[PDB]
């Protein structure tokens, strides 16, 4: 159709977007905007090349690449425009103008930065209507139901987000700064202790890429190291990009157990365990047995191997002895708050809660707390 | 037109009741059909508090603030969304379960507005 309602999913690692009532998003690219090196201070010097995504990447050599998303949150916001434009025009080929867009958001997302989504959206580019949804409201919505608790974990931010009708309940959202860049640096870290040398940005990638391929949430993990020190049982081989071959041992379930010990590199929180007891906590007496029942995992971060068996049992010690207790983790996790929007944006009900150009221009950017919640 | 009209005419399809309150707690206006007590319920607006009680039925809150609320009873006994009219008046209404309180808060939201100017 000339005019399908679009879906754009910024994470602070990767941009999703896509058409809505597609089951899956047409661009996944990354969330960077390269620039001209040394000319972002120069002598009477603009600011007129700008590269986003793959590209950018792809001539990392000549840019300075920045993510404008950090911890899920909006930080530059030139660079953040760039990132739409690029997703309309170079990604998705569309006129923002002949589409209703949807965007996506963490929880607790400041008032002026929804706002100012909202401003850029109607009065850059042009949009005939608008609106945004928080992340883990959209995943919950692609598992089939509007009442649960959401552990949302990507590349720059973990959140647990409890949900009922779709409300993300006062005061019990809960964000930590440990995500799967975390993840992928500390793995970088404890391949030095077996005599590996991982350090650059480059090295870093070839890291991200063993942490996907290799990491494992162990479901007892003082057992697990036992395992991995008496025998070479869960040892793997892992081919670099120029052909040598190293081998990986407990350093592929020690990774992920940061997000059950986040001491492991030095952060004091509870870890995502306990940190979704304590947000269950936080909600209505008469809501959390519905919450236990429904934990739902989102992100690229929950894709481990043994994060959901792992959780069922952390959440099983820490809850009533009679508490009914599922974790949902479906297999489209890496996409489902996209999916949530997809679904959302395609459903008849929903379209009376599209922010139209007529109610920004009546109302202004505020309209977006009249109508997203 | 008038206040009870206003309010009143809300009373259509998921909407069962209404009621105008003042920013003091003094009920302006409520359909007869019920009895809402004004200074709790617009302490739990002003105060953001966990819970509104009307009529001997809890309804959970959750979402409140300065433009909004929206609280539910988890039991399956309906919702309570309230808009304020130009800060000087919450108006409540009574949803029936079945109902979306987000659409009911865009309708008691636009009363609201309308209710602004005759405040
Ligand atoms: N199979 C996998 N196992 C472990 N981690 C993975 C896997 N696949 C992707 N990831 C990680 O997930 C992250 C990207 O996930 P996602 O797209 O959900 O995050 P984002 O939306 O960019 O970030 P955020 O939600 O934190 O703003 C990266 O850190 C990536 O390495
Ligand atoms: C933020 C959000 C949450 C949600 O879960 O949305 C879903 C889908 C939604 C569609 C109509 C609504 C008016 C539009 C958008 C709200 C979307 O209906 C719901 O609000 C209602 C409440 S519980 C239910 O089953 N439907 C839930
Ligand atoms: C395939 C892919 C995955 C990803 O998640 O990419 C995102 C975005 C990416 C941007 C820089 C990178 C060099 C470009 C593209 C890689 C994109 O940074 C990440 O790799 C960062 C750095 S290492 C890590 O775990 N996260 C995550
Ligand atoms: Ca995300």
């Amino acid at each position: 159709d000339e005019t399908t309602a679009l879906v754009c999913d910024n994470g602070s690692g990767l941009v999703k977007a896509g058409f809505a009532g597609d089951d899956a998003p047409r661009a996944v690219f990354p969330s960077i905007v390269g620039r001209p090196r040394h000319q972002g201070v120069m002598v009477g010097m603009g600011q007129k090349d700008s590269y986003v995504g793959d590209e950018a990447q792809s001539k990392r050599g000549i840019l300075t690449l920045k993510y404008p998303i950090e911890h899920g949150i909006i930080t530059n916001w030139d660079d953040m425009e760039k990132i739409w434009h690029h997703t309309f025009y170079n990604e998705l080929r569309v006129a923002p103008e002949e589409h209703p867009t949807l965007l996506t958001e963490a929880p607790l997302n400041p008032k002026a930065n929804r706002e100012k989504m909202t401003q850029i959206m109607f009065e850059t580019f042009n949009v005939p209507a608008m609106y945004v949804a928080i992340q883990a409201v959209l995943s919950l919505y692609a598992s089939g139901r509007t009442t649960g608790i959401v552990l949302d974990s990507g590349d720059g931010v973990t959140h647990n987000v409890p949900i009922y009708e779709g409300y993300a309940l006062p005061h019990a959202i809960m964000r930590l700064d440990l995500a799967g860049r975390d993840l992928t640096d500390y793995l970088m870290k404890i391949l030095t202790e077996r005599g590996y040398s991982f350090v650059t940005t480059a090295e870093r990638e070839i890291v991200r890429d063993i942490k996907e391929k290799l990491c494992y949430v162990a479901l007892d993990f003082e057992n697990e190291m036992a395992t991995a020190a008496s025998s070479s049982s869960l040892e793997k081989s892992y081919e670099l990009p120029d052909g040598q071959v190293i081998t990986i041992g407990n350093e592929r379930f020690r990774c992920p157990e940061t997000l059950f010990q986040p001491s492991f590199i030095g952060m004091e929180s509870a870890g995502i365990h306990e940190t979704t007891y304590n947000s269950i906590m936080k909600c209505d007496i008469d809501i959390r047995k519905d919450l236990y029942a429904n934990n739902v995992m989102s992100g690229g971060t929950t894709m481990y191997p043994g994060i959901a068996d792992r959780m069922q049992k952390e959440i099983t010690a820490l809850a009533p002895s009679t508490m009914k207790i599922k974790i949902i983790a479906p297999p489209e996790r890496k996409y489902s708050v996209w999916i949530g929007g997809s679904i959302l944006a395609s459903l008849s009900t929903f379209q009376q809660m599209w922010i139209t150009k007529q109610e920004y221009d009546e109302a202004g950017p505020s309209i977006v707390h009249r109508k997203c919640f | 037109m008038s206040l009870e009209q206003l309010a009143g005419r809300l009373i259509s399809g998921d909407i069962g009741a209404t009621a105008v309150i003042k920013m003091t707690g003094e009920i302006i206006y409520q359909s007869p059909n019920w009895s809402v007590d004004g200074v709790h319920a617009i302490n739990v607006y002003k105060n953001r508090e966990p819970s509104i009680i009307i009529q001997g039925v809890k309804y959970s809150v959750i979402d409140v603030n300065e433009d909004r609320l929206i609280a539910t009873n988890v039991g399956g006994q309906g919702h309570i969304v309230g808009a304020v009219a130009g800060g000087k008046a919450l108006l409540i209404g009574y949803v029936s379960p079945n109902g979306d309180a987000r659409t009911a808060y865009i309708q008691i939201d636009k009363t609201a507005r309308q209710l602004s100017k005759i405040l």
